[PDB]
């Protein structure tokens, strides 16, 4: 399909910025304890 | 012939003239091979069959040389002009067709007989479709060298 | 209908002899006595219509018209090529060893 | 777009530098 | 001979343009960067261990003590350059690791080359070149060159290919 | 540009001067042994 | 291969007589060559007119002809143009103007003589090199 | 007053044609039964103008101003021609050599470079009939040819061109060659130009004068690879008339 | 104190977090400089005409190059050696069309990276060093007045000045070896052995001082904790690194002495770009590598080629081609 | 027929807005030509704005 | 320029993925 | 009728007509704009004028 070309990245980024965010909030969570 | 062998006959085909950032198939390369267009023989004015000389694998870039049975020069496309003594257009070369798409065609033209004689470094000429993977033109390799490259 | 007027041009006598209204003064030099006195003239004479119009030029010896005579063979005339004559080129065609 | 790429890496590397000399861990002598 | 291959590489492998090999560089400048660096270094933080004006005798190799000061040294480098080395372990492993990485990834280019698995081209900028005459960069000017390159040591440098070249095929510019 | 060349005109005698002068300033003597 | 006098043997004159240097007699025309000409004419071109070589082939289509150490020797005397209708002495060393091309001075007829063997034997050894160009290095 | 080169050089002069004096507005007696000739041509252009190219609306082109960028370099000198009377009275200069060419790249708002190459080469001018008399209200109408821009030998950045380079694109061995024709197939463009001198200045004593002149030609092509710009060319003239 | 010597001590303060100095006083605006339009004019500067035959070649990112390919490109040919200012030139457009960036670029960098060098030397003072340092990084430095200042200075142009970009070093060094055999030069030679030799001697000493630091840790940690920043005590056992190394060549071969194991560190790199630094500088005045071209010949006459015969035949294809619009007349005399 | 409004253009018209129209290329927004904007063109607004 | 389209993304992730991974050691590295 | 006036006249140019997720530039859809063709006029076969 003809479909949008930065849709890819515009998609990629919209996962992985926001789930790195969560992520290095938890890692650095779980080893205060 | 079978067209199946005469494709073999091909430099596009030869896994050492890719390339390490040209990606994907090799169809995105000289494009979908479409037809043989027939083997061409080249002549010149004096009747006399030319052969190109190949491309070896090691040229990004070739010129173009014909020789005689005996492998001297009868004709090339020159770089310099003005003192030329083997132009295609001197020698009166020209180019017919056996097999393939164009089986029984002549040319003569000049133009036309050295664009064919271009396709003539790289072996059996071919019709390719360029259109269906916008291919760029430029040679890349096939799995067999993707593979050994990687393993290596 | 795109072509080079060079390559076009030496699959006509010019690929073959020496025209004289298009051929750089240093092929003279291919045969005895033409250069570099006859050279200079014949390119300053201009373009010619046909090959015996150089017997024509003012100032010939009898000697001169004589090797010229014995070379005309040697000689051909076709259209001025603007690509070939223009930049000085029948005189310095960029050419050396 | 490509551009901006080559100006956006090489506009975080000079960041860095920044960071690196400036906001380095201190060495000190113990 | 070797000078041969070097030259036979640019013309025929554009080696020169190979981030393989642009890494291999970085690695073996890099190393000499650190060889001098460092020896000088030391050499310039030296402490006063003998009287005499040539301070190579004042080194004992079964000392306990340090011969230069890492502390004056690192705040040298620290306001020279921004950053210093504060660590004499992580020194002298990055003194073995740089090179010897250097020359890894250039083999690894080499591998490359051994299929024609070249850095040859950048294709953005062919198909520009190709239809716009007045687009020039040093890339285009570099693969001129290497074109030269190929077509004038080939019969020579490859005898057994028979390579017979008229004048009138060999590119050159204008007068030379 | 005949303001931006008096501009760099005198900026560059600026600088060369604090430097030829700096040196003058009893440069030997900002050490940190022995103060002459 | 060695030089032997079929190689070292060249035309004396027009009228076909031929002379057979001594290998001494070719080497001192390659020095001798190489003291007053090569500046120029190395490896058979002329660097200040490269239009005009001295291959065997070129000085045969010369006026007079000069494929033969007489007329060799007479243009290193007395120069003139390819057609032989301009001298030009003034403007190429030759014992007519040693005044001004002094390296002229010292040279005799038998040194004429072995550099008019050296350009003519050179060819012989070399072929296509000689009067080449860079093409051929 | 007499000045040497070392007077000159770096100055920018070398670039001005020479100027006469405000009160040089006498005139030049032209014998017919004499002959005469131009010993010294100069041209200096002040102004390049290049025509706009309108949009699809086929609405208005103008001519827009443009900046030199290759600096003092642009003035035509040291022209040579026969002067010669013509039955009708009318003077004609036939142009014979010269330094009658510069090349020379202007810019464009926006950043186009144009280059062109400014020229009178083949200059033929004449005057108006019955011209007894050069005055300060002659003018001569030429036209000139304009050759190439670029000669047969010269290469482009992949290296083709019309008497030498590759006749092909050669980095993209099996890409369709129609398409890229235009930029395979070197053309050698010879167009011609028109150009008015205006005298406005005369010293009858010397046979020198000047004014001012314009002219139109085209811009570079780059041996076909794309059209042509029109450009409209204005500046000062001097020339020397001595019975030849 | 009055504000003057108020002043003198903020330049030649030890305190600063980067040092400033009086050679600093020159630099920083000097570097400022070169970097601020560097970078502007690699990413946007319009195409500039190298060589002087109203042929601009691209250089930047704007104009369609990439990391690689682009430059900061020399100063057109028509301008030689003359110097080229902003301010003389008629307009910006035109100091952009000839190359003006890159004269502004190299001579604020020459003198900034020289200041750089005095600065070296400013602070070891200071600090109460030895004052060598300085002496090191000449090499590097003068290998840079090579190729941007000498070199163009014996040639004539800066358009034959090394371009500010990737492809431009290597479209230098191409055109360098047609014009001059730097790899049958001797200098260059020692250049060679100078870097490998200095990478080599950088990969020993790593190695070698990293085989021998004395167990201070756990295999769980880095080994790098068991040095302290400052420790007296070295933490390796140089004895046994000469013990090994000794036995790996022979006992005479290897360093006993830490001093002169590190003054030899210096001294070999240092020297080989001297010596490469001044190949380039005296090839600026064509002297050029050892030429053997048809050196050998048979007892007829015959050349016989060697290897020699083989990099000319590379040579002349670099020769033919670089420049290809630029020469009228036979002889490449610059 | 091709103003900035048709092209995407977002802050443009609010420079022009209060009347910054001309770019140091030579270029206005109201199509005169070779106009000298001074240091307050497009881009040297830009640049103002990243110092 | 007539570029590879995935080049954008091939640079965006060859960057963002091992750069995260060192932000997250570094981080939890400080909090503890 | 210049150019411009009828161009404002043409429902492309209505922020209206959008959509939330078409992308970019007016240009990207209708495309660029080249030229006026003009002001259409339809009559039936007796003559009226029709809209
Ligand atoms: C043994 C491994 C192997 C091999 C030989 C192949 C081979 C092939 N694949 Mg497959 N592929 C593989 C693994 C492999 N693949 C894996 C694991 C995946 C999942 C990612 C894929 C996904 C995949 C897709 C999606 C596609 C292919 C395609 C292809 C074909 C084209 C390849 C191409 O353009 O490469 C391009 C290769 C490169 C540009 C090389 C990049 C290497 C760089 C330089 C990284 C190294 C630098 C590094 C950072 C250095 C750090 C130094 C530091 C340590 C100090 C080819 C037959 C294409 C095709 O035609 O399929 C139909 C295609 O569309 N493959
Ligand atoms: C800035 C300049 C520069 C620099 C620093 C380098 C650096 C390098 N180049 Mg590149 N090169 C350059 C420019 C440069 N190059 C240019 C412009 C070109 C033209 C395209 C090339 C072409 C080129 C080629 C063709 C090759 C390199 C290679 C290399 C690497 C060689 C590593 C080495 O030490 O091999 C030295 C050899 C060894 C380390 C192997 C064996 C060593 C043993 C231990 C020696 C034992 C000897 C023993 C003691 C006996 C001695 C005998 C004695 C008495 C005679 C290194 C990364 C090579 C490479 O990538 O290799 C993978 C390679 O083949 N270069
Ligand atoms: C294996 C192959 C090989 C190897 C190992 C070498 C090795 C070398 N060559 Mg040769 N070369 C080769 C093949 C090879 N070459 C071939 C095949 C050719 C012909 C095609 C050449 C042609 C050639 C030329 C023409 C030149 C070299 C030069 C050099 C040297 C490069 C390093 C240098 O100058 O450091 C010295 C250090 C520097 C140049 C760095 C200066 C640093 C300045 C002072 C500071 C910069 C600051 C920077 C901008 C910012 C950093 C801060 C930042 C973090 C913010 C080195 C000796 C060069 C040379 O000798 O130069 C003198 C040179 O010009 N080579
Ligand atoms: C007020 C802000 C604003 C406005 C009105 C515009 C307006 C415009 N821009 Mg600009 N722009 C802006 C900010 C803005 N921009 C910013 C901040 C940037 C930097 C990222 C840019 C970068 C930029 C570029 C690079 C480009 C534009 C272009 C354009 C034009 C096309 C816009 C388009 O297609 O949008 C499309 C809008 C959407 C697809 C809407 C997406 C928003 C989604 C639906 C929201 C996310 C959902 C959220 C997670 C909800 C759940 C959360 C909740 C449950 C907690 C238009 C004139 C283009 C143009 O034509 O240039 C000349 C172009 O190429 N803009
Ligand atoms: C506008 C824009 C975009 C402009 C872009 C311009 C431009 C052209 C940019 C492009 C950049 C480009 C692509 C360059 C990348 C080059 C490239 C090939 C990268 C190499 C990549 C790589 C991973 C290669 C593998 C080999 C590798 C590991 C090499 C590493 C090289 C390296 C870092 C060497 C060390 C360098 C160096 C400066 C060390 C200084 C150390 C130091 C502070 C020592 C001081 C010191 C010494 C002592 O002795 C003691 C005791 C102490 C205490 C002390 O302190
Ligand atoms: C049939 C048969 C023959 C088989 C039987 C096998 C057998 C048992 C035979 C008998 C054996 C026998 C001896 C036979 C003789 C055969 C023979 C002659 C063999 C020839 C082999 C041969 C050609 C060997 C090559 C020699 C080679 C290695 C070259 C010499 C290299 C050389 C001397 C290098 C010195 C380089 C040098 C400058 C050293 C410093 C380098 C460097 C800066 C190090 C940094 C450093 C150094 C330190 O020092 C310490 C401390 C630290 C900290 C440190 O950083
Ligand atoms: C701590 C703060 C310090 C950091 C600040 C960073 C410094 C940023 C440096 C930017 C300097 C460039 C500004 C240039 C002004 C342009 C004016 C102009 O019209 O020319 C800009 C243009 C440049 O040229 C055109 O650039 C255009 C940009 O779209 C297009 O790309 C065109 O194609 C291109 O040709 O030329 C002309 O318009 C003017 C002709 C020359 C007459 C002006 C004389 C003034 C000389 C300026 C000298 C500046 C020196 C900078 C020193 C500042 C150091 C602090
Ligand atoms: C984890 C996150 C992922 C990592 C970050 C992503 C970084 C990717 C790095 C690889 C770059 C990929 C190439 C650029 C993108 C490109 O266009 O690809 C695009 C190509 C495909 O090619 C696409 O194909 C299309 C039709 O299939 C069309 O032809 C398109 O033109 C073409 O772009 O992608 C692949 O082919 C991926 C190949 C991966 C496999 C290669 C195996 C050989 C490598 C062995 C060497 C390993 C040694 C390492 C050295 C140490
Ligand atoms: C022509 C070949 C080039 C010869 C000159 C090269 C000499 C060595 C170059 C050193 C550059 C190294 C960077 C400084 C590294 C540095 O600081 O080294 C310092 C090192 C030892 O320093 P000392 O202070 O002990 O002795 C040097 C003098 O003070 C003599 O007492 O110098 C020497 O060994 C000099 C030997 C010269 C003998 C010749
Ligand atoms: C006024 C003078 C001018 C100074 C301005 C320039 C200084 C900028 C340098 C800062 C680099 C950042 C340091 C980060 C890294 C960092 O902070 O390292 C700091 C580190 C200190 O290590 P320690 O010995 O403290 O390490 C203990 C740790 O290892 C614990 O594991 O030093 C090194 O490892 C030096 C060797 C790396 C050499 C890096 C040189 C990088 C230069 C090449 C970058 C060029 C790319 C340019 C592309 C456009
Ligand atoms: C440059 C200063 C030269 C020196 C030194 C020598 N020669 Fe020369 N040679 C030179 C030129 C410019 C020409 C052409 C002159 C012309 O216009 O005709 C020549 C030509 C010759 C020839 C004629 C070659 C032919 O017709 O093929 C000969 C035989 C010749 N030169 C010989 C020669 C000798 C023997 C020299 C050493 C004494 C010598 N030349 C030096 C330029 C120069
Ligand atoms: O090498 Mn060949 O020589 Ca020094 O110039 Mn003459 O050509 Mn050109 O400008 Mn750069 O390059
Ligand atoms: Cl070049
Ligand atoms: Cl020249
Ligand atoms: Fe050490």
């Amino acid at each position: 399909m003809e479909v949008n070309q930065l849709g890819l990245i515009a998609t990629a980024l919209f996962v992985l910025v926001p789930s790195v965010f969560l992520i290095i909030l938890y890692v650095q969570t779980e080893s205060q304890q | 012939i079978p067209e199946k062998l005469a494709f073999y006959d091909y430099i596009g085909n030869n896994p050492a003239k890719g390339g390490l950032f040209r990606t994907g198939p090799m169809n995105k390369g000289d494009g979908i091979a479409q037809a043989w267009k027939g083997h061409a023989v080249f002549r010149n004015k004096e009747g006399e069959e030319l052969f190109v000389r190949r491309m070896p694998a090691f040229f990004e870039s070739f010129p173009v040389i014909l020789t005689d049975k005996n492998g001297v020069v009868k004709a090339d496309i020159p770089f310099r002009r003005a003192e030329s003594k083997y132009s295609f257009e001197q020698q009166g070369v020209t180019v017919s067709f056996y097999g393939g798409e164009l089986n029984g065609q002549t040319f003569t033209d000049p133009p036309t007989v050295k664009s064919y004689a271009r396709k003539a470094i790289f072996g059996e000429i071919f019709e390719f479709d360029t259109e269906t993977l916008n291919s760029d033109g430029i040679f890349r390799t096939s799995p067999r060298g993707w593979f050994t490259f990687a393993h290596a | 209908e795109l072509v080079n007027v060079v390559d076009e041009k030496l699959g006509t006598a010019y690929g073959e002899k020496i025209d004289l209204n298009n051929t750089n003064i240093a092929a003279f030099i291919q045969y005895r006595g033409l250069y570099p006195t006859l050279a200079k003239l014949i390119v300053k004479n201009a373009p010619y219509e046909s090959v015996e119009d150089v017997l024509n030029i003012p100032g010939l010896t009898e000697r001169q018209k004589q090797i010229l005579r014995e070379n005309l063979e040697h000689f051909t005339v076709t259209e001025v090529e603007t690509a070939l004559v223009e930049g000085g080129d029948r005189y310095n065609n960029g050419l050396y060893k | 777009m490509e551009t901006i790429t080559y100006v956006f890496i090489f506009a975080c590397i000079i960041a860095l530098f920044f960071f690196a000399i400036f906001f380095r861990e201190p060495p000190r002598i113990t | 001979a070797i000078f041969r291959f070097l030259l036979f590489f640019q013309g025929f492998h554009n080696w020169t343009l190979n981030p393989f090999h642009m890494m291999g560089v970085a690695g073996v400048l890099g190393g000499a960067l650190l060889c001098a660096i460092h020896g000088a270094t030391v050499e310039n933080t030296l402490f006063q261990d003998g009287e005499g004006a040539s301070t190579f005798r004042a080194f004992n190799p079964t000392q306990a003590e340090e011969t230069y000061s890492m502390v004056t040294a690192n705040r040298f480098w620290s306001q020279i350059f921004g950053i210093a080395f504060s660590n004499k372990r992580w020194l002298h492993f990055f003194m073995l690791f740089v090179p010897v990485t250097g020359l890894w990834m250039s083999a690894i280019g080499v591998v490359g080359l051994a299929l024609n698995l070249r850095s040859y081209d950048f294709i953005s900028q062919e198909i520009r070149a190709a239809e716009d005459p007045e687009f020039e960069t040093f890339y285009t000017k570099n693969l001129l060159l290497n074109e030269g390159i190929r077509a004038w040591m080939a019969p020579q440098d490859q005898p057994h290919e028979n390579f017979v070249f008229p004048e009138e095929v060999l590119p050159r510019g204008n007068a030379l | 540009m005949e303001t931006l060349k008096i501009t760099v005109y005198i900026v560059v005698t600026f600088f060369v001067l604090l430097f030829v002068f700096g040196f003058l300033s009893g440069d030997p003597a900002r050490n940190p042994k022995r103060k002459d | 291969a060695e030089l032997t006098p079929e190689v070292l043997t060249v035309p004396l004159n027009s009228e076909g007589k031929t002379i057979t240097l001594t290998e001494k007699q070719y080497l001192e025309g390659k020095r001798l060559f190489q003291y007053a000409c090569a500046s120029c004419h190395v490896g058979g071109i002329t660097k200040t007119n490269p239009s005009l070589d001295l291959r065997t082939e070129t000085l045969a289509l010369a006026t007079p002809p000069r494929d033969n150490i007489e007329g060799l020797v007479d243009y290193m005397k007395n120069p003139t143009t390819y057609d032989g209708e301009q001298e030009i002495a003034e403007v190429h060393p030759s014992l007519r103007s040693a005044d001004i091309f002094p390296k002229m001075r010292n040279l005799t007829e038998k040194d004429l003589v072995a550099i008019a063997g050296h350009i003519l034997v050179e060819p012989k050894i070399l072929g296509d090199k000689w009067g080449g160009g860079k093409v051929y290095y | 007053q007499t000045l040497t080169y070392d007077d000159i050089v770096g100055t920018g002069l070398a670039n001005k044609c020479p100027t006469l004096d405000d009160t040089a507005r006498g005139a030049y007696p032209i014998d017919s039964s004499q002959t005469y000739r131009i010993a010294r041509l100069c041209l200096q252009p002040t102004t390049f103008l290049v025509k706009e190219e309108p949009k699809n609306k086929r609405q208005e082109a103008e001519f827009v101003p443009t900046k030199l960028v290759t600096r003092e370099t642009t003035s035509l000198d040291q022209i040579q021609g026969e002067l010669k009377v013509n039955s009708d009275g009318s003077l004609t200069f036939v142009e014979e050599d010269g330094i009658d060419f510069q090349p020379v790249t202007v810019q464009m708002a926006g950043g186009e470079r144009i280059p062109l190459l400014f020229t009178v080469k083949n200059l033929v001018a004449s005057t108006q009939p019955n011209v007894t008399s050069i005055t300060t209200s002659t003018d001569f109408k030429g036209e000139f040819n304009v050759p190439s821009y670029r000669t047969a030998n010269f290469l482009d950045p992949k290296g083709r061109g019309l008497a030498s380079g590759y006749d092909s694109a050669i980095a993209l061995p099996q890409a369709k060659e129609e398409e890229l024709a235009r930029a395979n197939v070197k053309r050698f463009s010879l167009t011609k130009g028109q150009i008015s001198l205006n005298v406005a200045k005369v010293d009858g004593r010397t046979g020198e004068i000047a004014g001012t002149f314009e002219s139109e030609q085209l811009s570079d092509d780059d041996m076909g690879a794309h059209e042509p710009h029109e450009v409209k060319i204005q500046g000062v003239f001097y020339a020397s008339i001595e019975p030849a | 104190a009055n504000l003057w010597e108020r002043f003198c001590n903020w330049v030649t303060s030890t305190d600063n977090r980067l040092y400033v100095g009086w050679f600093g006083v020159i630099m920083i605006p000097t570097l400022l400089a070169a970097t601020i339009c560097f970078v502007i004019a690699f990413i946007a500067a319009p195409p500039v005409d190298i060589d002087g035959i109203r042929e601009p070649v691209s250089g930047s990112l704007l104009y369609g190059n990439n990391i690689i390919t682009g430059a900061v490109v020399p100063s057109s040919n028509a301008i030689g050696l003359h110097f080229y200012p902003i301010w003389e030139a008629a307009s910006l457009d035109e100091w952009l069309y000839n190359g003006g960036p890159y004269q502004l670029i190299i001579f604020h960098f020459l003198l900034g990276a020289s200041c750089y060098m005095g600065r070296q030397w400013e602070l070891s003072y200071r600090l109460g060093m030895r004052p060598w340092i300085c002496v090191a990084y000449s090499a590097p430095l003068a290998s840079a007045f090579a190729v941007f200042l000498i070199y163009p200075i014996g040639q004539g142009s800066f358009s034959d000045g090394m371009p500010l970009g990737i492809s431009g070093t290597f479209n230098f060094m191409i055109v360098f070896q047609a014009e001059h055999n730097i790899l049958m030069h001797p200098f260059h030679q020692l250049g060679v052995a100078g870097v490998f030799g200095g990478a080599l001697f950088c990969a020993m000493h790593g190695s070698l001082v990293t085989s021998s630091l004395i167990r201070e840790t756990t295999e769980t940690e880095s080994a790098n904790y068991g040095y302290k920043f400052g420790q007296e005590e070295e933490t390796y056992n140089i004895v046994a690194a000469h013990g090994y190394f000794g036995r790996l060549i022979f006992q005479y071969a290897s360093f006993n002495n830490s001093r002169s194991l590190h003054f030899f560190l210096a001294a070999w790199p240092v020297v080989g770009v001297w010596f490469t630094a001044l190949g380039i500088s005296t090839m600026a005045f064509n002297l050029n590598g050892f030429n053997f071209n048809h050196s050998v010949i048979d007892a007829k006459g015959n050349v016989i080629n060697t290897w020699a015969d083989i990099i000319n035949r590379a040579n002349l294809g670099m020769e033919v081609m670089h420049e290809r619009n630029a020469h009228n007349f036979p002889l490449d005399l610059a | 027929l091709n103003p900035m409004w048709r092209q995407g253009m977002f802050v443009l018209p609010f420079m022009a807005r209060l009347g910054v129209t001309g770019s140091w290329s030579g270029w206005s927004i109201t199509g005169e030509t070779g106009i000298d904007p001074g240091f307050w063109s497009f881009e040297g607004v830009a640049l103002a704005h990243i110092v």
